[PDB]
């Protein structure tokens, strides 16, 4: 007998459930470009909150940036007669640099009047604290890899008499097999001193001066995609062609892995490239490799030497903005806009990067997004012959044509024998410091 | 729609048609269907004319198709084969002539016509199927 | 259509599509199905381009209507030169179907915008935005610590002409079409401007906008001044540009170069959430200050 | 080389990426009809907080209606030994008429009790308020468009001494090319007077009485549709045929620009229909523009003359709810639903629309879509000649049948010289008041 | 199959399949496959209609089953003017796989519902939804200040007839089958019945429920009223109506037109958000009271 | 575009060719039709020329399509079927010639051509269709 | 390509597909398209299965490449017994594609993983999932009040074999590859090992993993074993498996059978939400304990 208009259904189910097995966003897809499936990301987390259940997962971060942790072992309320507890709040995994500046409910208290024992959750397995003494030695938890802060004795008596809902700034090096071979500041210092001295004040020249008070944290961008693919068990990842410095980046457990590393994709722009099974990882630049001309296009598909596409004008992203983390004072959510002047009538595009970075980077990355998103709307569509395999997935052309000699990076090369280029259009001048004044 | 003339006169031995009906059809696959047709009438659709003549008889036969023609007027066709009525059965036909005497105005069922030259004065055309618009 | 109704209910019938688009640039184009050059108005519709026209589609609902409108690609026409650098963006269609015996019998199917086209193989391929195309977009302020407002906005009304605030001189030294060594750089401060419209008004290059960054002067006032973009013409070393000056879109910025920061439009304050959920501690300062 | 199972790939994306480019909802589909997709549309706002962060986008609003504001420019706590701050809230843009009836957390504040000065956000760009003379001339911000309201001296002693969550009814007069010519009241009056006096009371003929205290705020619906296309740069909008008051609607900032459109869509019924160039919004009725008979159908594409497709009785949505806003007390949430008394054992349909409106009308829009949702259950599918091609695509076809006579609403016309629709089934009586009492 | 193994083992078979639907309406029709009208349930299946049997699909899941069943209307059959009216809608189904040899051998494929069917070009093609079609629905109620069941619903027991309630009055003046002019209005109160059940249950349109509307006497007990929607099917003016009292679901036209307060299920008072995040201040009011 | 020479003398019985229309149609499925003309002109697309002679008239031939030809160019084409108009309806012709007498200027509608070698000195080549581009 | 290319840009061109991949066990294969078998490193490629080699694909984003590799399975090659007990899961392959006249001429398309393997009608067909397999997957811990890490884990050093703790006694009644009799049961507790790993060693099953479950001694040290899931491969009753001893992952569980309570890894205490929103009450129990 005949088939149904399930036929339709078979279409679907599992007949395009099969491609995304084997595969606000607003902006995040035309960064990426043509490029893959730009998934979820960042959704930047203010009101900091700390949550005493037992679903919630383990944080991990990079860098100078707030955690809110949660409680694991809190003792009875005790009446002195007017509370006191033993709290126990875990931050994030891994051996972690100290825990300074704690911040509960409120504005600021100060750690002096703390009785806190920070952790470094180190592999090292650190032993039991002694205040979990109320449980004894026999149930005592002595937690490995996670860097739990306790405290001691904590009057409950000026915020309230609740708990309140601490926040702390955390300091965490970037780990993993790759970070302990080249190592950065962190541990590469191997001994700095030479404090300046010489005692409201001149820091004006602080953003050029050559102490690293505050910066000296801050891991370079090369290790911190090295220890997600090292969590997720690439070892093979190549990331030498990697410049930039992280500046507490912070994303949750269950984070999907990319998603995690996919905000990073927007911020510094880098390649992902993965020519050979190294997955080179390579900052994006203009520096072009091809030189095609006209003539020197294999036959495509569609029997069209280059296909040229060039996007709406109505979606064009006439104004970008960011979510970024403050990153030098009070950690808050901030926002920056970059507004385009003939077009400002709308398109109004912004994503949220849960990472934390300065005023003048933040209008340095939005005015970044703007000129690229409209660079981008061009995109080729060709097919090059295999006589030159060699131009790499991530590669950029410059595509001599009769009119015009625009460049271009390509993506989505699929060869079977004969390459096939979806590319985008992408100029050098994009990727440079934007040199704007500070905050 | 015009009145303008009947056709050149030569038509080939060959020149085939007869009436289209709509038929619109169920065909259940128990067995017996059911079937109706929305026109009480038939698209009569000649095909197949053929110009046989010198090539004097060309040029007026080659802008037939051009002139009064364009594609979208009557040209009323002469039947080698006002109310005619059928009654050979009990039924009935009862089919309307609005021109006179079976002269049937059609449209040419094609985008171009083909012309051949087949000796010095030896002009064909292989085929011009109408349908007959009302 | 608009009583063409006695020529379209006869099975007779000779409409003939065709349509203008007007380009950003005062000129329109003229298209048309009819394969002789004909018009109505002063538009001289020509059929050397353009027309497929397939299959406008419609809906009660928001979304845009849409026509691909295959066509040709030619000296008098489109170009492709003119189209890749950066012009036919936002440009206004009008598709009629006229009658071409009569070409005051027409009508309008609708009124787009085209947005995407697609060129390649020695054509183009134009999708026709609807009506509706800026609905479905975002608008907003975020309540951002910077300005909103471009300068000639009327939020931020400044007289952009007002003194020697406008750099009108014309252009040398084009290189890359990003770099600008411009003759005449002095006359102005260091760093004057940073967000500008390099708004270039002769030659290759008429009435396209860029954005100015690295406004330096390197020796005599040569005034280098780079671009975020290309600009997808070459100027060609003699053309006039005028350059409007930079806007931080900072307060400091803002009160101390311009003189408008009445009309600010901007958010400086923003206290944030810390201070929101934050109850009030009898310790330290509590008198009334900036908080900044 | 052949081709993999990615054929299913590029047959998604972008193989179907093209379309959405050019291109609770279970009762939000069907009432637009085959139409098109309705886009994600009010999730209504209750408990209307404020937060103070940098992301959260500027309200927009439309009459007498709450909204939260935000807090922008607080001074520190000033301890008079027992509170006091200095406050202001921004709460919408665009010139406002004033603001009455303070709220904070909890019930009620009398404004007298205040300090507050009030602001239009004019675009005379109003000066500073001098309060923010905290901050000195020099950097006094000046806000153009938007409508803050300061707090000057504000106790926080009555309620604990946190910051409470104010809350503000705003009137905001629908502003616009097309606002500013044809004068509604909020201007059009020019003076009324005539207030009746002659003084728990006779207020049973208020909803009939010919005094315009309270309704004379309400917007006409043909302005304020016309502020957003205004806002969204189409100034070639028609909108005559349009009659409705809007009594404070609010869409956020980021709403999509049509998002907040299409909730008017769901409780006018307006058909946006765009015949031409002009965009034409009529309001939807039954008047028969077409009178087809059953031979005056062309041949469509699958040799059907009329394809008439009823939708399944497991989804009618028996019973419908809305979430609209209580408009005449307190503004809170509240809800009414219809229910088909024959088939009232499931398929419940409820949407969410966040303007406000009465307790009748309420009860008479979700009378209004019970009847329409279960007329609007046949689609018919035909095709007809361009010969009449002056049926404009919202237009109603008569369509005489052999057996029935049923009206037809059309959608979806696509011609290409053969113009071919998927109309829906839509009835004259459906588009009437209820007649309900009140409360 | 159910014991028909020993004839199914057999590659000599000849199972034809046979299905009937039961209407709303208490009469069910016939359809079968095997060309010659057969029965063995008191159904007497035709195979003049019906019967393409298009590939009936399964799954553990809770998502239905379908198969989309092509055949034919007629006068016999569903007639397409039964269908357009409002019948066949909640039409439940089952399927058979008869032995034309002999209807003893037989089992039941599935029973399924008929959703979706799409009639035209003189045939009908209806989607047999599943077993399982309820579940994916929303059922509840929401708090709201109505009441929330129907008249004659277990929530909301009345006794219907139980005095001069329902208006059995034979009808006149039936119009455009939306307005029914009814010679007999007089009895009962004006604006009685605003939201009732006019279950016509002579003639055309038999056993067929409309809601009523606008309920207004106009001149010596003419009562007028309007309909919702149309019946679909046309009263000829001589049908019986009956109309059963229309409730506003409201606590005061609850208790005051209707006896039955006291099964309300409903829920008048409920407070508000307003009142849930309030502290009390102890100023004002701060007795016990309605908060009403 | 040209306007180099006629062509090649030569051309075999059979070389077929006559007017074309798009005259996109609805056929409105239960009456009569309404049917559009977007064209006021016909291309008049000629096909199916043969050349025949000795291999001498190849070398000539093949480079007609080659060096004049490429693709985009003229060469003028004649008929063996300044204004011409049609006056034996009472609707007129009415149809313009470019180029003098019957001269219609066309392309070839090949993207490859075919010469075959049919003995010591015969030169064949059985189609090359055109469409006479304006 | 890597140095090819005065190979490649030559229109003469030889360059054949070959590739090897890599099991979970020790052993590669091999596989080309030359049709002669060929080697260049010590794996013998075999043209006898494998390579159609359909259509690479590349991205700049993170998601996976893939290729369907369509072959053959016969007893030298895959044999489809051994790919469906378990084996070439995270197989991992390099595709070259060698030049055959001189194989020092190659490089490697892509490092890739092969996901899904689809096997059918004699032929196998095996998606080769990217490089970035590993991205896209959820990774972490939930602060759950069990342990979190295996026996063999970093998180938790265990020394498994520091005493009479596996059982590594040769196999006999295998039964149904579910049930284990094993002849030397006798030698440690009841019920000692519950969660651990049944690694075979020898004959069909080679370094094959399983679950334990039920483990029961009945009579003279039988311990009758089960599992959760079958092997696979049946094992011949001569078998050699080892069983590392099992973890219920729990605090007490941890420190009673096994000393190593110090590398926890795991969250006993964890308070709870109502903890969280509790307000001190004054009454009752208030003093410092173990809140358990
Ligand atoms: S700084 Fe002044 S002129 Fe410049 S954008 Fe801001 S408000 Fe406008
Ligand atoms: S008013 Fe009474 S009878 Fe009517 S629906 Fe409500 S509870 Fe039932
Ligand atoms: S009980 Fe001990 S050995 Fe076992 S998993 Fe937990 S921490 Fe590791």
């Amino acid at each position: 007998a005949t088939i149904l208009l399930s036929a339709a259904g078979a279409a679907i189910g599992g007949g395009f459930g099969g491609t995304v097995l084997g595969l606000g966003r607003v902006i995040d897809q035309r960064l990426l470009g043509s490029g893959s499936q730009s998934v979820e990301t960042g959704r930047v987390d203010r009101l900091r909150l700390s949550s005493a259940s037992e679903g919630e997962a383990v944080g991990r971060l990079w860098g100078r940036m707030r955690v809110a942790g949660q409680v694991i072992w809190a003792t009875r309320f005790f009446e002195s007669a007017s509370y006191s507890l033993s709290l126990a709040l875990a931050l994030c995994e891994g051996e972690i640099l100290r825990v300074g500046r704690v911040w509960a409910d409120g504005s600021e208290i100060e750690v002096s009047g703390l009785n806190m024992r920070v952790y470094r959750g180190g592999e090292d397995q650190l032993p039991d604290p002694k205040i979990a003494a109320v449980e004894g030695a026999e149930a005592a938890p002595a937690y490995r890899g996670i860097a739990y802060v306790v405290l001691e004795d904590l009057q409950l008596a000026p915020f309230g008499n609740r708990v309140p809902q601490f926040t702390f700034e955390v300091v965490r090096a970037a780990q993993g097999a790759l970070a302990e071979a080249e190592p950065d500041l962190t541990r590469g210092l191997r001994a700095v001193a030479l404090i300046p001295g010489t005692g409201w004040s001149d820091g004006e020249n602080y953003a050029r001066g050559h102490w690293i008070s505050g910066r000296a944290v801050a891991q370079p961008l090369a290790s911190v995609v090295a220890e997600i693919c090292g969590a997720a068990g690439i070892t093979e990842i190549d990331v030498s062609g990697l410049y930039g410095l992280v500046r507490g980046y912070t994303m949750t457990g269950d984070q999907t892995g990319r998603a995690g590393l996919q905000a990073l994709m927007l911020a510094y722009g880098f390649e992902a490239l993965e020519r050979d099974g190294q997955l080179v990882f390579r900052m994006r630049d203009g520096r072009v490799a091809a030189d095609l001309a006209a003539a020197d296009l294999a036959l495509g598909e569609g029997e069209a030497v280059v296909e040229t596409v060039r996007a709406a004008e109505a979606e064009i992203a006439g104004r970008v903005r960011l979510a970024y983390v403050e990153a030098e004072g009070d950690f808050e959510v901030k926002a920056v806009e970059a507004v385009f002047p003939d077009a400002a009538a709308g398109a109004a595009a912004g994503s949220e990067l849960s990472l934390a970075l300065t005023r003048a980077q933040a209008q340095g990355i939005v005015g970044r997004w703007l000129a690229e998103a409209r660079v981008a709307r061009d995109t080729a569509r060709f097919a090059l012959p295999p006589s030159r395999g060699h131009l790499g997935t991530g590669d950029v052309v410059r595509l001599d044509l009769p009119e015009g000699k625009r460049r271009y990076r390509i993506d989505r090369v699929e060869q079977a024998g004969l390459i096939q280029v979806e590319a985008v259009r992408v100029e050098p001048g994009i990727y440079a410091p934007a040199d704007e004044v500070e905050d | 729609a015009f009145h303008e003339v009947r056709f050149p006169a030569n038509l080939s031995f060959g020149s085939v048609g007869g009436p289209e009906r709509r038929t619109e059809i169920v065909t259940l696959s128990s067995g017996h269907e059911e079937r109706n047709s929305p026109w009480a009438h038939s698209r009569r659709h000649y095909d197949a004319g053929v110009g046989l003549r010198s090539l004097d008889d060309v040029e007026r036969l080659i802008a037939f198709f051009e002139a009064r023609g364009g594609q979208l007027h009557g040209f009323r066709w002469k039947d080698w084969a006002g109310i005619v009525s059928f009654n050979e059965p009990p039924p009935q036909g009862a089919r309307v002539t609005a021109g006179f005497e079976f002269d049937v105005p059609v449209r040419f069922d094609t985008d171009r016509i083909a012309v051949s030259v087949q000796s010095f004065q030896a002009g064909d055309l292989p085929q011009v199927p109408v349908v007959e618009v009302r | 259509p608009e009583s063409l109704k006695a020529h379209l209910q006869g099975g007779v019938t000779t409409l003939a599509r065709a349509w203008a688009l007007a380009r950003a640039d005062g000129r329109v184009l003229g298209f048309t199905d009819h394969d002789v050059v004909l018009r109505f108005d002063g538009i001289s519709f020509e059929p050397g381009s353009g027309m497929t026209a397939k299959a406008v589609l419609q809906g009660t609902g928001l979304s845009v209507d849409n026509t691909e409108s295959y066509g040709a690609l030619s000296s008098e026409a489109i170009t492709e030169a003119d189209l890749l650098a950066g012009r036919y963006d936002g440009a206004a269609v009008t598709v009629w179907l006229v009658n071409w015996a009569d070409p005051a019998m027409r009508a309008v199917i609708f009124r787009g915008h085209l947005g995407e086209v697609s060129r390649g193989a020695g054509a183009f391929t134009a999708e026709l935005r609807g009506l509706t195309a800026a609905l479905g977009q975002e608008q907003g302020r975020i309540y951002h610590p910077r300005c909103a407002a471009v300068l000639g906005d009327g939020r931020c009304r400044f007289d952009l002409t007002k003194d020697g605030y406008a750099l009108e001189a014309a252009l040398g030294g084009v290189d890359e079409a990003v770099v600008l060594r411009l003759a005449e750089g002095a006359g102005f401060e260091d760093r004057w401007f940073e967000k500008g419209r390099l708004v270039v008004l002769d030659g290759a290059a008429a009435g396209l906008i860029g954005v100015v960054k690295n406004d330096r002067l390197q020796a005599d006032g040569s005034r280098l001044i780079e671009l975020w973009q290309r600009l997808g013409a070459n100027p060609v070393a003699g053309d006039r540009v005028r350059i409007e000056p930079g806007c931080d879109k900072r307060a400091g910025t803002c009160r101390l170069k311009f003189d408008n920061f009445l009309n600010f439009r901007g958010f400086p304050h923003i206290p944030g959430e810390d201070w929101m959920v934050s109850y009030p501690v009898q310790s330290g300062t509590n008198d009334g200050g900036s908080l900044f």
